[PDB]
């Protein structure tokens, strides 16, 4: 019907203009020159990092990569960091420089950029989803299968929507991560004794939903974010209505939001909406 | 609505609950008697925590008494 | 209601495309999320 039309081979390429770096612009690729397995010979990518990661601050690695055991867990100041990736060929570094390879595919530019960490930036992501109901109380249906509500914030960086989340901290687990980061951007609660308890028994159940690579215009040759999705369902929805929203933090303003599938978010969600959707049997 | 509402209930995990509350376990609530005995007539026994309970513990002050 | 159960994301696509004619795949992106980010407040909106 439609001819030599291929679905496949769609990779990810970041805008040239690197987010907040002043008029800095990386090389520009074609997207068959984006992935490693490619050879892309005329490839030269720019080599920037960030002055706010170049002053050093505590949630940052050094900027010596050597010394860096990288694809196991990692003592750093007396905390444990993940330091692995979701890759199947695993994590490689180039040994000239000390800094590590990121194995989804070239980005264009090197260095770390604004991402704190050498290698694999691990990052949690909170789901709270809830099922879209009527007032009179019947579930709202689209398309043969049942239709979930999502809490999203808006980030204060790119002005424009996501699902809650954030990049781990030193020495903390992805359950620990993926609370503190809905406390702080989604709940506000820091930056009740009963509404407390109903959010513990919201968090109570909480299964893993997918571990993949972030298409994110952040991500560097040497640095790149990693992501694991957490999805919290009230089946109920006597949990989901004692949460008030309000935004705070890394978070301008945070509501509920319907999934579809022409969702416009930031970096790769829309895969974890379609693997939460996939996992809860929803509409997509 | 009773029919749709029945018909819309017909239809790697993880606990997220220490990054709201804090240091709270909800476990190693074990069972303690009160110290007063039912229909004893006034007869107390040895008064002891929760830690103390089971008999994994050691609790080397544990004194009780002796009641038929 | 029972009769809007079968609308589609794709028939609004479609159907910004016909009054529209964006002609550019973003135009027609920002112009989807545009008239999905007028409903997406319920007390709002208002069809009579
Ligand atoms: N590894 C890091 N890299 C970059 N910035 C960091 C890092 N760790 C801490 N920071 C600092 O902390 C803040 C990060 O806030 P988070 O809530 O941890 O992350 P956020 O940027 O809000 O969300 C990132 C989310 O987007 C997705 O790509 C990914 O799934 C992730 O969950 C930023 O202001 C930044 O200065
Ligand atoms: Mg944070
Ligand atoms: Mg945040
Ligand atoms: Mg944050």
């Amino acid at each position: 019907v439609h001819g030599h039309t291929a679905e496949a081979a769609e990779w990810y390429v970041p805008p040239e203009e690197y987010p907040k770096s002043g008029g800095v612009k990386r090389y520009l690729i074609d997207a068959s020159m984006v992935p490693l397995s490619i050879m892309c010979p005329s490839y030269d990518p720019v080599e920037y990092t960030h002055p706010s990661v170049a002053a050093q601050p505590v949630w940052a690695d050094p900027a010596d990569p050597r010394k860096i055991k990288f694809n196991v867990k990692d003592e750093v100041n007396g905390k444990v960091v993940d330091r692995t990736s979701c890759h199947p060929s695993g994590i490689s570094i180039d040994s000239n420089t000390g800094r590590p390879i990121n194995p989804w595919g070239r980005t264009g530019m090197t260095g770390r950029g604004l991402l704190g960490k050498w290698g694999v930036n691990q990052a949690a992501d909170t789901v709270v989803t809830r099922w879209k109901r009527s007032p009179d109380g019947s579930i709202l249906e689209r398309d043969g299968k049942k239709v979930l509500e999502f809490v999203a914030i808006q980030r204060q960086d790119n002005k424009m929507w996501a699902i809650p989340g954030g990049f781990v901290d030193n020495g903390e687990d992805v359950a620990l991560t993926s609370g503190r980061e809905f406390m702080e951007e989604a709940l506000g609660m820091g930056t009740s004794a009963e509404s407390k308890d109903s959010l513990a028994a919201l968090f109570s159940s909480g299964t893993i939903v997918a571990r993949i690579y972030c298409e994110d215009p952040r991500n560097t040759d040497n640095a790149w974010v990693e992501t694991t999705c957490v999805n919290f369902h009230d089946e109920s929805g006597r949990h989901a209505a004692r949460l008030k929203l309000q935004g705070g933090d890394d978070a301008e303003h945070a509501r509920w939001m319907m999934v579809h599938g022409g969702l416009n978010l930031f970096a790769s969600h829309r895969t974890l909406l379609q693997h939460v959707t996939s996992a809860l049997n929803a509409y997509f | 609505i009773s029919f749709r509402f029945s018909l819309d209930q017909q239809a790697n995990r993880l606990n997220s609950a220490v990054a709201v509350h804090g240091h709270t376990a909800e476990a190693a609530e074990w069972y303690v008697p009160p110290e007063e005995y039912p229909k004893s007539g006034g007869v107390k026994r040895y008064l002891i925590d929760a830690s103390m309970v089971p008999l994994s513990i050691m609790c080397p002050s544990y004194d009780p008494v002796e009641y038929t | 209601l029972t009769r809007f159960k079968s609308y589609t994301i794709d028939d609004l696509r479609q159907k910004v495309a016909q009054t529209f004619n964006p002609k550019s795949s973003q135009q027609l992106t920002n112009l989807l999320d545009s008239a999905l980010e007028c409903v997406q407040d319920p007390n709002l909106v208002v069809v009579y």
